[PDB]
């Protein structure tokens, strides 16, 4: 009874009835763009290494 | 006269080598340009 009454009191102190307009979307978006930059560079490095292997292969 | 054919052999050899080097160089140029463009737009 003590714990649940205390937590209903604490929830009464920090309730607002409003849907919390904060977010973390933009940072996730920028992190996704950074990772796709890295992936693009990886594919291009694979292609350059493959042409180097074709040149050295003969 | 055979040394002329030797010259033609090595000429064809490094013709192919130079064209492959040009492809490697073009891909490096394009990767550098893409990196600089994509990193320039992030700000």
């Amino acid at each position: 009874e003590a714990e649940l009454s205390a937590q209903i009191r604490y929830l009464t102190q920090v309730a607002t009835g409003q849907p919390h307009e904060g977010s973390s979307y933009s940072s996730r978006k920028d992190c996704q763009m950074a990772l796709k930059r890295v992936d693009y560079a990886r594919l291009k490095l694979s292609d350059v290494a493959r042409t180097c292997e074709q040149m050295l292969e003969n | 006269s055979e040394e002329r054919r030797e010259i033609a052999e090595v000429n064809k050899k490094l013709k192919q080598k130079n064209q492959q080097l040009k492809q490697i160089m073009d891909q490096l140029r394009n990767l550098i340009w893409d990196i600089n463009a994509m990193l320039a737009m992030r700000n």
